[PDB]
RNA sequence: AGUAGUAACAAGAG
RNA sequence: CCUCUGAAUAAACUAUU
RNA sequence: AUCUAUAAUAGUUUUU
């Protein structure tokens, strides 16, 4: 008898089982070499959807850029970016049309929100690509290079603290004629200077690599990290589109999870309950291929035209520059490309700064021929790429682009008997189609997909079907009368998250809570799946449970802690001590949860605040009240909540110098702290420097407590003479 | 060690069916040399955690 | 050889 | 021979603090 | 009865 799991579905319906469909207990694939290849067939595919357009060449950058804007209307069914102008507009005044004052409401949230909003929140992320060196750095470092190097150059508004003003900055440094950075070699510093054309090409640059462990994909796919110029503006037209959105129906972006489900039920159910009893309902699951290689950065410029109609002209000029700058972009190739010699046994590196003159006799066919192809548009080491939306950029604007279309389908509009609505989430879709009967339907989705080919929206059509209202998919949820459970999905987060003893233990306890409360994991698969969590975390931190023989290194202390115990279960699992959880007290802290078990000595020593595996403040002498350290699910710091090493891969570069620096930062942040207690808790504002603020602090403090008797006049003599010795200091 | 013992009736190794890509005296050479190490190993009157 | 799969590892650097 | 090192995309959401 | 406060960390979703 052959097994065959998939007969299962044929008496357990598909949603039910969904999650026997998700393969998620192995290993993700993976990219092993370069980008470039996927980088150099993004940008041909991007030109080819708008090969008829208009080509030109940039008069600031030189570079050649092709506009598809009202090109030619399609014949057929093939991808294409010939959005037309006049087309969008309609949609935007539509759009409007049915909910007044929303870009009204939307620019005057906008508007406040780029008025309030602070340099500090660039620093927020995981990569930017640093212009003045050509590849990735922390958003934080990236953003104090270039303001570094804006102050090298005369360019100082972002001392206001303002990121308008930082944009402000960005603009007047394209019009200086020449730029001058700093650069670190074999750890000595040299200067470059960047002519105007240069340092513009390098502002509108968006690095690219390879995306790795995704699921679900059988090849590999482009990202892309934006610059350090144009973060500022895209933050702003996305605050607009979130505004936007926050005020549509069908909408199904910025919710998500719980909220977002019963949006989405209560949406489908009141198109239901308006849907009329006697004419067919059809649902289409729909996909958009290639959503952001078509979508042009034009067409957003009209749609945010549109927009801020009526409103003063700064805030439509800040925010249209990020279509403006997004239209003139620059692809970076990748690492390049390896090359090996079979007869001498070799390998070599070649960079993506040479493919532009280049032999063509080392590639295969497949490279040779992306080369051919993208050779025209290199420049200075990078790729003209004017169409196009690079990679999960300008999400809500697109959900903003999707649902006016949508909104097109009232009978208002469709002036027919049939009419549609839907559920629109960036590029995904479902779309509900009611009609008198099933020419109807018919007519109603070629309408559709018609109108959405007019604004550069393809519908895939071997990814997207159709059925009777009642079930569909929607951005991973499968709606079957109501969105059923998918465990899979959340599967790999079960396990030891790998931050230290005390935050692992509370992660797994309260996914293995979270898991029973949302996804419907049951009770004894929940007592199962703490069980086997406990296995994984006593196996990972050697912290077996004392009255057992298991060989590590840490058996001995733990049996010599175990043996000295007076009280076995106040010890905790780190301690070789038991288990104590089960389903009724998953919601307590594990230290908490036996506190009164432990022995007093065993007590004491844990909760030490003494102990050299959490850090000290300074206060007095040192905050001897409790362990102290960021504190995520790390309810209660015991001497488990240690830190582990840090990657000295930068030992052996040329960066390895900027180790000392942060650490001096971290220095002068400390001392900071004794004059201001409030900033770890709250971030500070201010324009004064440092060293003016906290003399200014010192001196008002040393009055006022002269005046109440906290000190004597001679310890406020010194204070004031210390002053002005750092005054003088300032000066010199 | 102890899980070998347990086993009577090794006989004097030989390939059945050759790796065709690969050099299988080696793949033999490999196998007497796990033999003889775990004898080896077995006669230091220590059993060491890593080998 | 092998892993692996549209490009890499099968140590790299000083 | 010897020294060092084992590799951080965007948006939104979820959980904890 | 209403209910988008911030910042850190990890996880999930978003293919010609
Ligand atoms: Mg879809």
């Amino acid at each position: 008898m052959d097994v065959n799991p998939t007969l299962l579905f044929l008496k357990v319906p598909v949603q039910n089982a969904i999650s026997t469909t998700f393969p998620y207990t192995g290993d993700p694939p993976y990219s092993h070499g370069t980008g470039t290849g996927y980088t150099m067939d993004t940008v041909n595919r991007t030109h080819k959807y708008s090969e008829k357009g208009k080509w030109t060449t940039n008069t600031e950058t030189g570079a050649p850029q092709l506009n598809p804007i009202d090109g030619p209307l399609p014949e057929d069914n093939e991808p294409s970016g010939y959005a037309q102008t006049d087309c969008v507009l309609e949609a935007m005044a539509f759009l409007e049309e049915s909910h007044p004052g929303i870009f009204e409401n939307s620019c005057l949230e906008t508007m406040e929100i780029v008025q309030q909003t602070r340099v500090d929140k660039l620093t927020q992320g995981r990569q930017t690509y640093d212009w003045t060196l050509n590849r990735n750095q922390p958003a934080a470092t990236a953003l104090a290079n270039t303001i570094e190097v804006f102050r090298s150059n005369g360019l100082t508004a972002n001392e206001s603290g303002r990121l308008i003003d930082f944009l402000k900055d960005v603009m007047d440094s394209m019009d200086k004629e020449e730029m001058e950075i700093t650069t670190h070699f074999q750890i000595g510093k040299k200067k470059q200077r960047l002519n105007k054309r240069s340092y513009l090409i390098r502002a509108l640059t968006l690095n690219t690599m390879t995306k790795d462990a995704e699921r679900g994909k059988l090849k590999r796919r482009a990202i892309a990290t934006p610059g350090m110029q144009i973060r500022g503006f895209v933050y702003f037209v996305e605050a607009l589109a979130r505004s936007i959105c926050e005020k549509l129906e069908q909408s199904g972006l910025p919710v998500g999870g719980n909220e977002k489900k019963a949006k989405l039920a209560n949406v489908v159910r009141k198109m239901m309950t308006n849907s009329q009893d006697t004419e067919l309902s059809f649902t289409i699951t729909g996909d958009n291929t290639k959503w952001n290689e078509n979508q042009n950065p034009r067409m957003f410029l009209a749609m945010i035209t549109y927009i801020t109609r009526n409103q003063p002209e700064w805030f439509r000029n800040v925010l249209s520059i990020a279509p403006i700058m997004f239209s003139n972009k620059m692809a970076r190739l990748g690492k390049g490309y390896m090359f090996e010699s079979k007869s001498m046994k070799l390998r070599t590196q070649v960079p993506a700064e040479m493919l532009a003159n280049i032999d063509l006799k080392y590639f295969n066919k497949s490279t040779r021929e992306k080369i051919e192809k993208i050779r025209p548009l290199l420049i200075d080491g990078t790729a003209s790429l004017s169409p196009g939306m690079m990679m999960g950029m300008f999400n809500m604007l697109s959900t903003v682009l999707g649902v006016s279309i949508l909104n097109l389908g009232q009978k208002k509009y469709t002036k027919t008997t049939y009419w549609w609505d839907g559920l629109q989430s960036s590029d995904d879709f479902a779309l509900i189609v009611n009609a008198p009967n099933h020419e109807g339907i018919q007519a109603g989705v070629d309408r559709f997909y018609r109108t959405c080919k007019l604004v550069g929206i393809n519908m895939s059509k071997k990814k997207s079907y159709i059925n009777r209202t009642g079930t569909f998919e929607f951005t991973s949820f499968f709606y079957r009368y109501g969105f059923v459970a998918n465990f899979s999905m959340e599967l790999p987060s079960f396990g030891v998250s790998g931050i230290n003893e005390s935050a692992d233990m509370s992660v797994g306890v309260t996914v293995i809570k979270n898991n029973m409360i949302n996804n419907d994991l049951g009770p004894a698969t929940a007592q199962m799946a703490l069980q086997l969590f406990i296995k994984d975390y006593r196996y990972t931190y050697r912290c077996h449970r004392g009255d057992t023989q298991i060989q590590t290194r840490r058996a001995f202390e733990l049996k010599k802690l175990w043996e000295q115990t007076r009280s076995k279960a106040g010890l905790l699992v780190s301690d070789g001590g038991p288990n104590l959880y089960n389903i009724r007290n998953l919601h307590i802290p594990e230290v908490c949860l036996k506190w009164e078990l432990m022995d007093e000595d065993y007590q004491g020593r844990l909760c030490n605040p003494m102990n050299p595996f959490v850090s000290h403040k300074e206060i007095d002498s040192v905050n001897n009240a409790v362990v102290m350290p960021s504190m995520e699910y790390d309810a209660v710091a015991t001497t488990h909540s240690w830190i582990p090493k840090r990657n000295r891969s930068i030992l052996n570069t040329s960066q390895r110098g900027i180790l000392e620096d942060e650490q001096m930062y971290q220095k002068c942040c400390n001392l900071f702290e004794k004059f201001f207690p409030s900033s770890s808790y709250r971030r500070p504002v201010g324009i004064s420097s440092m060293v003016e603020a906290m003399v200014s602090r010192a001196r008002i403090d040393a009055r006022i407590d002269f005046e109440s008797g906290r000190i004597k006049k001679e310890e406020f003599a010194e204070i004031m003479k210390i002053c002005s010795t750092i005054e003088e200091l300032r000066r010199q | 060690i102890k899980c070998m013992k347990t086993f009577f009736g090794w006989k004097e190794p030989n390939i059945i069916k050759p790796h065709e890509k690969g050099i299988n005296p080696n793949y033999l050479l490999t196998w007497k040399q796990v033999l003889a190490e775990l004898q080896d190993i077995e006669n230091e009157e220590k059993i060491p955690r890593t080998k």
